[PDB]
DNA sequence: GGATTACACCCAAGACACCAGGCACGAGACAGAAA
RNA sequence: UGCCUGGUGUCUUGGGUGU
DNA sequence: TTTCTGTCTCGTGCCTGGTAATCC
């Protein structure tokens, strides 16, 4: 989530985070609810576009 | 100073945002906070920023120095000669200033690294740094009987697994809970597996994933209180067993590690999370060293 | 409307292709149509369609006709076209075949018709 | 053509075995499913390829090597033919013929109709 | 060695809920989802399954007088604000007031001593990307009409140069979509424009 | 499981007589025996036989 | 000798690797034997 | 708060429907 | 007769191979 890149065993890796569309919920800037996979626009900065792909706080 | 980069990169909720401003920051300071000027060398390094070092009294230097090695002449050839050699003098010091601040910044660099090296030291000496726990009337360093019960998540469908281990470390009997941990049932077998088949564990400890285990260790707290399950004294106010939260890191890396597989070949992974939980509540220290490789990608 | 009443939709289908099954969805007046998106409607008046009976002997059999829905069970005709398909109703069959683009829609209205 | 169609290739001398998306199988009932026939010509095809090879390193009397050989060209060739005039087809154990490839792709019901 | 470390509160509810009292704390936002609404409350659970309750002072506005159930239903997650936590049990409270869930920006507690820190560099680049917030596009307008032509006023000038008195030219109008300068020739090299403010515009292309 | 309603079978798998069905519906309902899983880790009885 | 003989559609009903025989693991019963 | 499912043999044969 | 037990019979299991025109 930071940006950076790691180089790790399978074995270290704690586990994958199964999360229930229940619990994996984005909300946007204006408030309106935004699914998986939906496409979104960065407000501001590069102002990129792109598929969500997992969300996570 | 922010390049362009630097300049649209750093975002509120960046961790580089804490110095996307800074300005004349002390260096004497820096080493009481090396990690600022870690982050701040990584944000460097990711071509973002640029860390400047300058002294407020440069100029008071120049000056002496130049005090020093100016003439004394009045005449315009003394002019001359003094203006050269202040032009000279100036384009050395534009050559000496980099190397300097290299020096400095790896200096500082180094500082930093040492502390935060000595930090991290201490973290681990501290995580490190427990004895098993001591059963009541006896001495400290004895290795109790534990019992560890888990279910991991509580979804619909989710069965409180149980396992128990002696003093000597090895398995003593795995046992299945079938029923709602809530039903009359879930609390009678447990209450006949911990008094009927003479188990006696003298700690029993409760973990999972999620906040759904929090529901099981009160049932059990008050399952504990209810029918007065004192620990078994070998041959009198007899002291009630204790019931507590256990640390998983080691456990959750215990459960996927091939080393359990090798060990039980035909045992579920909630039995290995629950083996290694006792485990490491019977001796943390061998636990962490069980982690090998691994123990580097803990949290210290 | 929904996909049980007449007027109505079956399917939402995104940009990215993904299908919206309007039977299986809770909240279908929660939903927004973006444009590009396409909406699998029901078959309405004036659809062009393709109307074909065996054997096709000639380039006549298959004939393209407007869709006027009605009630009952059975397609019904002008008798006047009962000729080229050599059809009569004492229990005749023939065959519909519905387009499923722009290009197809007026390549039956302006060649097939 | 010496690109393209060279005349020693018309013997085959290694076999392309096609993936299960071309022979796929069938579930006959709740339990069992069902080998697909070209499955079971590819079992024997290797079954006699592996009697050859066993035969030949062991010992060699030309008799058993000609009846052997002859075996693995029969199914080779049925394999890909079963309606060769002249000799009887390939059977399956329940009597019917054994559906080549060759007859896939002929008739009204082949690939091609 | 030292005996058994037994876990706090603190330290179980970073171990339960994988977040730690840092990051949840007061004055934060999270998008937690509605899970039952009622007249008087509504209980809704966050992101890691911590149950939350808001009294009806705040799932509504003050000044608002609807109902919590017709503005808010099951299953529409929404922003609150965290009030109160109960660490010991995992319960929090939360707030849907626009004072919290939107005048909560600037959460981070950096000095910004102007010693240590340029503010002046931050608030000019403030303005920098708020200008260019500000920056949009426009495009030209296409209209179908026989006397409508894409020019200028003074191209249209003087494409009625050469046409006698009265003829008639229509062009795009520099004060918006919604208006239309229509030319015509007053006098040899004269000539009128004339402003006309559409109204019930279909298009912005449309008359 | 099929997509339709087990809702008009008796106890004993059979619909009874007097029932109105429609399409889909099921009138008999049979089960057959599988291999269990290693649901058996942590299942509470609750999984697939 | 080889190849091919109209188009489309509906429904129902009967068959689809079986097996036998030689090799292994575990168990148990009824008879041995000391006392 | 207890919470919802789309996945359907094959090969033969026989009797039929409309030309 | 009481008691410890042997050791080979035998239940349960399984591997794996035998076995109708016409026409060119
Ligand atoms: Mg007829």
């Amino acid at each position: 989530s930071d940006g950076k890149l790691l180089s790790l065993p399978p074995v270290s890796i704690y586990s994958k985070l199964n999360l229930n569309p229940n619990q994996q919920i984005a909300i946007d800037s204006n408030g309106v609810e935004v699914k998986v996979g939906d496409t979104v626009r960065e407000f501001t900065g590069e102002r990129r576009q792109g598929t969500i792909l997992h969300v996570y706080r | 100073e922010l390049t362009e980069r630097g300049k649209l990169q750093i975002e509120p909720e960046s961790p580089y945002f804490d110095f996307k401003y800074a300005k004349n920051r002390p260096i004497s300071a820096l080493t009481a906070t090396p990690d600022l000027y870690l982050r701040m060398i990584q944000a460097e390094n990711d071509g973002l920023v640029n860390i400047k070092v300058e002294l407020p009294m440069l100029s008071t230097v120049v000056d002496h120095f130049y005090n020093i090695l100016k003439s004394d002449g009045t005449s315009e050839i003394s002019e001359k000669w003094n203006a050269l050699r202040n032009d000279a003098w100036k384009q050395s010091l534009d050559k000496l200033i980099p190397l300097v601040q290299l020096n400095v910044k790896e200096s500082i660099r180094r500082d930093c690294e040492r502390v935060l090296y000595f930090q991290v030291k201490n973290s681990f000496t501290k995580k490190i740094d427990q004895a098993p726990y001591q059963p009541p009337t006896y001495a400290k360093g004895t290795i109790p009987r534990v019992l560890t019960l888990s279910f991991g998540e509580g979804n619909r469908g989710d069965a409180v697994l149980g396992v128990f281990m002696d003093d000597s470390g090895d398995v003593k009997s795995q046992i299945k809970f079938d029923e709602d941990f809530q039903s009359r049932d879930f609390s009678d077998s447990l209450t006949r597996y911990i008094k009927s088949n003479n188990i006696n564990p003298d700690i029993i400890g409760i973990s999972g994933f999620n906040i759904h285990t929090k529901k099981l260790f009160d049932k059990v707290n008050e399952l504990v209180n209810e029918e007065r399950l004192t620990i078994e004294y070998d041959n009198s106010d007899k002291h009630l067993i204790r019931v507590i939260y256990v640390n998983d890191e080691t456990a959750r890396l215990y459960q996927h590690s091939s080393k359990s597989s090798a060990e039980y070949p035909n045992r579920p992974q909630l039995a290995k999370y629950c083996i290694g939980l006792a485990k490491y509540i019977q001796s943390p220290l061998l636990e962490y060293l069980a982690l090998d490789e691994s123990m580097y990608s803990l949290h210290i | 409307n929904g996909p049980n009443e007449h007027p109505g939709a079956k399917y939402v289908i995104r940009d990215n292709g993904d299908r919206i099954d309007l039977r299986y969805h809770k909240r279908a007046g929660d939903i927004v149509l973006q444009y590009g998106w396409k909406v699998e409607r029901h078959l309405m008046d004036d659809d062009p369609v393709l109307f074909n009976r065996q054997p096709s002997l000639h380039k006549m059999s298959m004939m393209a006709h407007r869709v006027k829905v009605m009630p009952y069970s059975t397609f019904r005709l002008n008798l006047s076209v009962t000729s080229p398909y050599n059809a009569d109703f004492d229990g005749d069959e023939m065959n519909l075949h519905v387009p499923q683009s722009e290009e197809t829609r007026a390549e039956l209205s302006q060649l097939c018709a | 053509n010496e690109d393209y169609a060279r005349p020693e290739w018309m013997i085959i001398t290694v076999l392309p075995v096609p993936p299960p998306q071309v022979r796929p199988s069938i579930a006959m009932d709740e339990t069992t499913q069902g080998q697909d026939d070209l499955t079971h010509k590819l079992s024997d095809i290797l079954k006699a390829n592996i009697n050859v090879q066993k035969l030949e390193m062991d010992g060699s009397p030309q008799h058993i090597i000609n009846e052997v050989e002859q075996l693995l060209q029969f199914h080779v060739a049925t394999y890909m033919d079963n309606d060769i005039a002249g000799q009887p087809q390939a059977l399956q154990k329940s009597g019917r013929p054994v559906k080549a490839i060759r007859a896939r792709l002929k008739g009204k019901e082949g690939r091609l109709r | 060695r030292r005996d058994f470390h037994i876990l706090n509160e603190a330290e179980i509810f970073q171990l339960l809920t994988r977040e730690t009292v840092d990051s949840f704390r007061k004055g934060m936002v999270i998008p937690v989802y509605v899970r039952k609404v009622e007249s008087s409350y509504m209980s809704v659970s966050t992101q890691s399954l911590i149950a939350g309750n808001i009294q009806r002072q705040d799932i509504l506005e003050p000044n608002d007088r609807r109902d919590p159930r017709e503005v808010y239903s099951v299953g529409q997650t929404v922003r609150a604000c965290i009030l109160d936590v109960d660490y010991y049990n995992f319960k929090c409270q939360l707030s849907l007031l626009r004072q919290f869930t939107e005048n909560q920006v600037a959460g981070l507690n950096v000095n910004r001593n102007p010693k240590f820190w340029d503010i002046e560099s931050e608030n000019r680049d403030r303005q920098e990307e708020i200008d260019k917030q500000r920056e949009e596009s426009r495009e030209s307008r296409v209209i179908k009409h026989p006397f409508f032509h894409n020019m200028k006023s003074k191209e249209a000038e003087d494409y009625l140069a050469a046409r006698p008195v009265g003829d008639v030219v229509i062009r795009p109008s520099s004060k918006g979509s919604n208006h239309i300068t229509i030319s015509w020739k007053v006098a040899p090299q004269l000539y009128q424009h004339i402003d006309v403010l559409e109204e019930n515009k279909d298009d912005a292309n449309a008359i | 499981l099929k997509h339709g309603t087990y809702e008009k079978l008796d106890e004993d798998g059979l619909i009874a007589p007097g029932v109105r069905v429609s399409g889909d519906d099921i009138i008999i309902g049979k089960t057959t025996p599988i291999p269990p899983d290693t649901e058996e880790l942590g299942q509470r009885t609750k999984y697939h036989t």
